[PDB]
């Protein structure tokens, strides 16, 4: 069976060692070039992973691990592989000694759990209830990205978001009520909270539309404002019944689902509405179906019979604000008890790469942040974590018995090839880096504390425990057969 | 097992011989009877064969 | 620069992989044949490594390692080899990390100086603790190594010919043992029960004529039996020029008659006043030669080899006498007696020369029923031989057998810690490198090498500090020390600084030239 | 001549992919199509055997005895061929060395179980 | 120009060659040579001997080293590296252009500005801030630093420089400084020789006499062999006579005890020879107190014609009474299984033998080798007064002051003056690269002080840092930087020169 599994080990081994040059900001960038001649050009493993079009079955099994890797931690996809790629190495001697991979996978697993208790000792306890370190670690994550000068009002913004949502024992909180939606124009200076909820388009730019009401019941519904579609009083006749249905809910807000088939709403009906003043927001995506689905507390209405007051929400406030190139649409109040209040923040921004970059360095400030929430600490990045972790298992792996006390000795040297990696990709000597840090090891534990230089503890415990399965898992399959 | 101790088995977890009602690891009966009928019958009709005709596809 | 380094780690290895399944008493034998036709088996590296002929640079450093090893110790033949192949292998991971191979080459010589003053403190005394416990180590000595063969059975004969042989050869000042010193003499027929500790030559003779007697006569209370060698060429009128003497009729038979033998009548006057018994030459001697020499009971011996000459004049303190005028009693050498004594049922019918004194040399005499069980004994009693040396150069000694290169590996990878720099991790590999050794004994028993190598260290860590060792043949339980098996600690001590050496000489030389054949 | 090997030899590939399964350590395999995207991951005995398409016409008959044992119990499936497939390894050797009716081979197997239950 | 590129890749394949050779902590190549003998030095001259290469520019380049070691004798490693690196350098200029005549145009004006350079860095220094005997023995330690005998160089000074001081300082030699090794011992409990000593290879009987303590033994060459014994020729003698078989035996003892007597007349107490000398003789010579050593190397018997002033006769006839020699005492030891023979108190001898022991020998050949490098520092000390900073220093401001002369120069000299600049870099790199330290960082570091004015900054070799070598006791004589440069520059001015390469068979 070796020959599937060495084949596999060395397959993936080419990988690692690949995706482990783009480590850091430094680090090597790999360039693919696809068939249709679209080329990239970024140090995103998780981006290089999907677009190489992997036809390694086990190579493949990396995509979900960087996947998770993102919508846990947040940080560490690179970081991940290599730490993969670093078992699959020392473990090509394991098997020349005659170890069953069993006791190999059941080790990782074991020490996974066994690391975790290691850091939190080393780790400094903080709480959620200091805004302190809160800024702080917003503001220092993005001296990676463009901004500046306006990532210290950005900080608060993503501080005070998270709080409200995390509570205590809430623990993992969702992503997906968390939506930015960016439009050129404006700047980063202005932001709006909003807490109610926030749409993706603007409203009807027409003549008669009122594009502000005050009291208005916001709800999902799935039907079109058309004319027949298997003379003029005929076609008015079919739309007065339409909105004298709506009007018995007294439904001010109305959201038709985008759909290239048929149109939205009439010019007909424009006028008729416009004596109601029931504002009409069209060209709804349909991601965003499930979004206001669930801060709103609303559900899709598929017909017109379906429609009903009790599926309405509530909306204090409907406004269309005033600016440049975007004409956002702000909702305030939505007085939801049981479901918690969305976060849904504005970008704005004259250049279309500020918008774009913006809204990926705030998703990167939020998973931080969400970290403290599961677990509370965090630990200084650089290498510090994985020599921290060797200090403690050279004298613990003289404890241990059989054949498992050889694997405690090369788990060890695994970890040593993520600060290895970052003193290389720094134009420093690989070794002479390291034995400095371990020289002071003695006196200093976690001193890049005055560097600003912060890093979460679930990245480095999530980076662990995610290799330990991977790793195992490919230990399992001994044979590649066709099956159609 | 050969001379006296029946309740012997072996332990995955210590790797070793140990007393199976103090571990409490046991597998129901049942199972056991269902697997030996199975394969009776199973390797009655294999054995017995000394040519394969393929049969015709569906 | 780039290939060289990886090429010689996996030339070495390919080459020193060979023994490391024949190390210890379990280690398999192998089959070796000779270019004339016969066939060799033994478990020693040292006849393997001398038959290879190879023309791999990197290989040709372990045959001229091995010729020096076998005269001081001799049993540094397969452990350095195997030790030798562990700091490449830890080496090869240290060159693609970037370390200096220089770096590599000092940092094993500061970490084998550290690992030789932590021994000092936990070996033990062996006079110190009896002075008949000493001579049991001696007796026990042979046993180890002989225990795989059929001699095993009679290894109680042969463990007390070595105790009076080194005692002799070695004096407490120097204690050091020649190697020239020590004739290794055996045939083939007979068996193993009739050999016997002389402590003198054996020098095989006929004594020519039967009618000479097989024992040498006192001759009225003489002191000792002394023995003239001569290396002349002993032998007719041949002049430098004419020769052509030739017997022209039977008128001639009373002319040349008295004319020769009256010569020989002056030089057999200064003979008799020495007191010389035997007359030894390096060639063959004429029939009636040994007549006259008859009445006055003078036996003569011949077809003598050149170095035989040597063990003769060393026991019996004998000398060559270079003419017969000024030859004086006072250096004529002095022994016990001479007396021919057959062995077994060969035909040979050999001798024994005593002595009752103490020499400066012995004489090792073997037998066997085989030729292959000849030649397994003889190289067996060598290593035997340089064990007694050590123990009498060194009274500390240590447990080897897996239980030296335990403690070393703990000594020298807990003082890595303390030592900070670039030798942190030269020191590290150096540690795990010792690990070798114990694993190679746990697979040659037959044993898992990971898992006995985790029980070695639990022991002498959280019970207390001893040493245990792998057993490859089946003993009664753990702990040698119970059963009394030592190991010479400045043996392993000089296999631990030519293990360095010899490493270093491979990593400093990063080029290969050699021209072709023609 | 080859008909005893695919019904022995060739029955003992379909069940060395259940063989490594067995048990909650035991391993696992993987399936996969010509797209490569579709494929997936289980210990499952019973769907690894009907996924692969078996051009041997004598493994069509493990295929219905993992359907018998489905119908009764479904745990031991698995369990099912791979000891199936050591009476199988075994018959090499009641032909070369041994030539015995296998008819009496498995009238000794009704004895064998009668004590063996 | 295609025979001019293949011209500059079989320099490199030389020079790549003697780089980890270069210096003392260098490492050693391995050549096998054709008669299967196992050669392994650090020294350049003896390593292009054996090499015979058929290429001519990289015979020019083993040619150049034999002109080195014979008026000098040191530096032949660096000659060829530093002639071979002008290749590299002038490789780029030949795409671009530039004629290679230029090129050699501009290193005979920058030698000459360096040779003056040369002169001005050398201070003539002997009593000042120094003693007589401190003065050699604090340059010993500079070539056994950073060796296994750092420890043991306490003892080993003592002994290097009563080798030196033995001998007339007008006529100094390293071959007249003979070393045996010994197997086994201490290495501190080596001492120093002031005769000649052999190896003592004779195995056979006689031993336990001629003991160690002799009051003034004779000494005496011989050339023919003294014993009867006839290993070649033969005879064959037959006889019919029943009583003639005793006396065909009894005959040829008599015939060289006519030519035997005359050696007793004589009464020499030491014989020596080029054979091997019979086993019959040992006893006799003992009751005259008489010594015999067979088995001896014709190397070491040039030594005894030197030391007690004999003469090497071919019979035992006219050989003539004062031809003997004595010495003041001898010694033998035993040490190592093995008995060696040493003469001691010669107040005519020319020569001398340094002994070492060892734990190996191996071990004791590398130690022997790192001693002629400190001989040749303290040979060269008291032969030339004339001295240069070494290790780093004078080879780094050779370079330096190119850089200025080159602002005034106009035209292609400019960068060609320059590029011989830039390859006086590949000096100092090797010598970093071979004792581990990295030679990027020494580069850019060194280069900081040596700006500041002071010319003397060199590399310490034994901790990696920058400084001066005066405190290192690093010295270097003026004679081989001097005649390195014309050496490497008339080497690389052959091979340029040659444009077209032809062979033919014979």
């Amino acid at each position: 069976p070796q020959e599937v599994r060495k084949a596999n080990i060395i397959a993936a081994r080419s990988v690692a060692d690949a995706i482990r040059t783009s480590l850091g900001p430094k680090g090597m960038d790999k360039m693919i070039k696809t068939s249709r001649g679209e080329i990239i050009i970024s140090n995103d493993g998780h981006t290089i992973l999907k677009q190489m079009a992997i036809l390694h079955p086990v190579a493949r099994m990396l995509v979900e691990v960087s996947a998770a890797q993102d919508s846990e931690a947040g940080d560490g996809t690179t970081s991940v592989v290599i730490l993969t790629g670093a078992l699959l190495g020392a473990a090509e001697r394991l098997l020349n000694k005659g170890i069953h991979p069993t006791i190999i996978a059941d080790s990782f697993q074991s020490a996974a759990k066994r690391s975790v208790d290691i850091l939190l000792e080393m780790c400094h306890k903080v709480s959620l209830s200091d805004r302190e370190q809160l800024v702080r670690a917003a503001s220092t994550s993005l001296s990676s990205k463009i901004v500046s000068q306006y990532s210290s009002f950005l900080a608060p913004l993503a501080v005070d978001s998270v709080l409200k949502i995390s509570d205590e024992n809430s623990k993992n909180v969702d992503l997906n009520d968390i939506r930015l939606v960016k439009k050129v124009g404006g700047t980063i200076d202005d932001t709006e909270m909003i807490d109610g909820v926030v749409l993706t388009q603007t409203a009807i730019k027409s003549a008669g539309g009122p594009t502000r009401k005050e009291k208005a019941k916001i709800g999902l519904i799935q039907f079109q404002i058309s004319p027949p579609k298997p003379i003029l009083k005929e076609e008015r006749a079919y739309l007065l019944n339409i909105c004298k249905k709506i009007k018995k809910a007294k439904c001010n807000v109305l959201l038709i689902q985008k759909s290239i088939l048929r149109d939205a709403v009439n010019d007909l009906a424009l006028h008729f509405l416009s004596k109601l003043n029931i504002m009409v927001v069209k060209d709804i995506e349909r991601e965003e179906i499930e979004f206001l689905s669930k801060g709103l507390g609303c559900k899709p209405i598929a017909d017109i019979e379906l429609f009903t007051e009790d599926r309405l929400g509530s909306a204090d406030l409907v406004e269309e604000i005033d600016s440049d190139g975007s004409k956002i649409v702000r909702v305030t109040g939505i007085r939801n008890n049981n479901a918690r209040p969305t976060v849904s923040v504005v970008i704005r921004g004259a250049n279309n790469m500020i918008i774009d970059e913006t809204e990926r360095s705030l998703h990167d400030a939020l998973c931080v942040i969400r970290c403290l929430v599961k677990e509370r600490g965090l630990i200084a990045g650089g290498g510090a974590p994985e020599i921290e972790i060797s200090r403690r298992l050279s004298k613990e792996a003289r404890s241990m018995e059989g054949v498992q006390a050889f694997i405690w000795q090369e788990f060890a040297s695994a970890l040593e090839v993520i600060p290895t990696t970052l003193a290389e990709n720094a134009g420093l000597n690989s070794i002479k880096v390291v034995t400095e840090l371990r020289s002071k090891h003695e006196n200093g534990e976690l001193n890049t504390y005055e560097e600003h230089i912060l890093q979460p503890v679930l990245v480095s415990t999530s980076a662990i425990t995610l290799a330990s399965e991977c790793v195992k898992s490919i230990l399992r399959i001994d044979d590649i057969a066709f099956s159609r | 097992i050969y001379n006296g101790i029946s309740t012997s088995g072996l332990d995955l977890n210590n790797g070793t011989i140990a007393d199976m009602r103090q571990l409490g690891i046991v597998e129901s009966y049942k199972l056991k009877r269902a697997v030996v009928s199975s394969a009776s019958e199973a390797a009655e009709v294999l054995l017995r064969v000394d040519n394969i005709i393929r049969a015709r596809p569906r | 620069g780039l290939e060289a380094k990886k090429s010689h780690i996996l030339a070495a290895r390919s080459v020193a992989s060979i023994i490391k399944t024949s190390l210890g008493p379990r280690g398999l034998d192998k089959i070796l044949i000779s270019p004339d036709g016969e066939i060799t088996i033994t478990n020693d590296g040292a006849t393997i490594l001398s038959q290879m002929e190879l023309d791999n640079e990197i290989a040709k450093l372990l045959v001229q390692l091995s010729k020096s090893q076998d005269d001081e110790i001799g049993d540094g033949t397969t452990g350095v080899v195997v030790l030798a192949s562990a700091l490449l292998d830890q080496a090869l991971e240290l060159i693609q990390k970037g370390i200096h191979p220089i770096k590599i080459a000092n940092g094993f010589d500061e970490a084998a100086k550290l690992a030789i003053s932590k021994l000092e403190e936990t070996c033990d005394d062996i006079s110190a603790s009896n002075d008949e416990l000493f001579r049991d180590f001696l007796l026990r000595a042979a046993k180890t190594s002989l225990g795989s063969k059929i001699v095993s059975k009679d290894h109680d004969r042969f463990a007390e010919m070595a105790v009076e042989a080194v005692i002799n050869v070695m004096d407490k000042d120097r204690k050091d043992v020649d190697f020239d010193l020590i004739k290794m003499q055996g045939r083939v027929g007979g068996s193993i029960s009739d050999s016997k500790l002389i402590n003198g030559v054996i020098l095989d003779k006929d004594f020519s004529h039967p009618q000479m007697p097989k024992c040498v006569l006192p001759k009225e209370g003489s002191d000792g039996v002394k023995l003239a060698i001569l290396t002349c060429p002993f032998e007719p009128p041949k002049p430098k020029t004419k020769h052509k003497l030739d017997i022209s009729s039977v008128e001639e038979y009373q002319k040349l008659q008295t004319y020769e033998q009256d010569k020989f009548k002056e030089m057999i006057d200064d003979v008799k006043k020495a007191g010389a018994d035997v007359v030894i030459c390096q060639w063959g001697f004429d029939d009636e030669a040994n007549h006259l020499l008859l009445q006055n009971d003078l036996p003569a011996v011949r077809w003598v080899g050149g170095q035989e000459l040597e063990h003769i004049a060393i026991s019996t303190n004998g000398r060559i006498v270079p003419r017969f005028q000024d030859l004086s009693k006072d250096k004529l050498g002095t022994c016990s007696r001479i007396y021919e004594q057959e062995f077994g049922t060969t035909k040979d019918r050999m001798l024994i020369i005593e002595q009752s004194k103490e020499t400066k040399t012995v004489t090792c005499f073997v037998r066997g029923s085989n030729k292959m069980i000849v030649d397994e004994a003889e190289r067996a009693l060598h290593d035997s031989l340089c064990v007694v040396r050590n123990l009498v150069k060194d009274s500390r000694v240590v447990y080897g057998g897996g239980a030296a290169e335990v403690t070393m590996s703990l000594a020298v990878s807990e003082e890595a810690d303390k030592q900070r720099g670039i030798d942190q991790y030269a020191f590290r590999g150096f540690a795990q490198a010792l690990d070798t050794i114990p694993m190679t004994l746990a697979e040659n028993s037959g044993l898992d090498p990971i898992g006995t190598l985790s029980t070695l260290k639990s022991k002498q860590l959280k019970e207390k500090i001893s040493n245990i060792g792998v057993d490859c043949l089946g003993y009664g339980s753990n702990d040698m020390k119970e059963l009394f098996v030592v190991d010479p600690f400045i043996g392993k001590k000089q296999q631990i600084l030519l293990a360095t050496q010899l490493c270093r000489m491979i990593l400093k030389i990063d080029n290969v030239i050699i021209s072709g054949k023609d | 001549e080859n008909a005893r090997l695919s019904a022995f030899v060739g029955a003992i590939a379909v069940g060395d992919l259940v063989k490594s399964t067995l048990g909650p350590k035991g391993m696992d395999k993987l399936l996969q199509s010509a797209s490569s995207n579709t494929c997936m991951v289980t210990n499952d005995g019973a769907t690894i055997l009907k996924s692969i398409p078996l051009d041997n016409p004598a493994a069509k008959v493990l295929v219905n005895i993992s359907k018998v044992q489905d119908d009764e119990v479904g745990d031991g499936t698995t369990s099912v061929t791979v000891l199936s497939a050591e009476l199988l390894r075994e018959a090499e050797k009641l032909i070369d060395q041994s030539k015995i009716h296998p008819q009496t081979i498995i009238e000794g197997y009704r004895l064998a179980s009668a004590a063996a239950l | 120009k295609g025979q001019i590129i293949s011209n500059i890749n079989a320099c490199v394949a030389v020079q790549e060659a003697l780089k980890p050779t270069l210096g003392p902590l260098g490492s050693d190549i391995l050549i096998v040579t054709s008669n299967q003998k196992t050669t392994i030095s650090n020294d350049g001259a003896t390593i292009l001997k054996l090499l015979d290469v058929v290429h001519p520019a990289a015979k020019t380049l083993v040619d150049i080293s034999r002109a080195q070691d014979a008026e000098v004798g040191d530096g032949t490693t660096s000659v060829t590296i530093l002639a071979g690196e002008l290749m590299k350098e002038a490789k780029p200029f030949l795409e671009e252009g530039i004629s290679s005549h230029l090129i050699m145009k501009g290193y005979r004006k920058a030698v000459s500005l360096a040779v003056e350079k040369i002169n001005e860095l050398a201070v003539d220094i002997t009593s000042e801030k120094s003693s007589g005997r401190e003065l050699l023995e604090r340059c010993a330690r500079t070539a056994m630093s950073s060796k296994l005998i750092h420890n043991n160089a306490d003892f080993f000074v003592k002994m290097c420089v009563d080798a030196v001081l033995s001998l007339d300082r007008n006529d100094l030699d390293d071959k007249l400084i003979g070393i045996k090794k010994i197997p086994g011992g201490a290495m501190e409990e080596s001492l120093f020789i002031n005769g000649v000593a052999f190896k003592k290879t004779f195995s056979y009987a006689g031993f336990e006499q001629q003991p160690k303590k002799f009051n003034n033994p004779k000494i005496l060459s011989l050339n023919v062999e003294l014993e009867l014994k006839a290993e070649k020729d033969n005879a064959e003698v037959r006889v019919e006579h029943v009583e003639d078989y005793q006396a065909i035996v009894d005959a040829e003892w008599q015939l060289i005890f006519e030519k035997l007597r005359q050696v007793e007349e004589t009464g020499a107490n030491i014989v020596l020879s080029k054979l091997p000398i019979g086993d019959l003789a040992t006893q006799f010579f003992a009751d005259r107190n008489i010594f015999c050593a067979g088995r001896v190397s014709a190397d070491d018997m040039n030594r005894v014609i030197q030391a007690v002033g004999g003469s090497i006769q071919s019979t035992t006839s006219d050989i003539k009474p004062e031809h003997l020699g004595t010495c003041a005492l001898f010694e033998e030891m035993q040490i190592g299984s093995e008995r060696y023979n040493l003469f001691q108190g010669c107040p005519q001898a020319k020569t001398c033998t340094l002994l070492l022991r060892g734990g190996a020998e191996q071990v004791i050949a590398e130690v022997e080798r790192s001693l002629h490098d400190a001989i040749m520092i303290v040979k060269r000390a008291l032969q030339n007064k004339l001295i240069v900073a070494g290790g780093g220093a004078t080879e780094m401001e050779v370079s330096k002051c190119l850089r200025d002369y080159s602002k005034t120069i106009a035209g292609k000299q400019q960068m060609i003056i320059n590029a011989f600049a830039k390859a006086l870099e590949v000096i100092p790199r090797q010598l970093c690269e071979n004792a581990g330290f990295d030679a990027i960082e020494i580069l850019n570091k060194l280069r900081l002080a040596h700006s500041k004015g002071e010319k003397w900054y060199g590399v310490v070799f034994e901790t990696e840092n920058i400084g001066d070598n005066f405190a290192k006791f690093v010295w270097e004589p003026a004679l081989v930087k001097i005649n390195a440069l014309n050496s490497a520059t008339e080497a690389t001015n052959l091979i340029l020169s040659v444009d077209e390469t032809i062979t033919n068979k014979g």
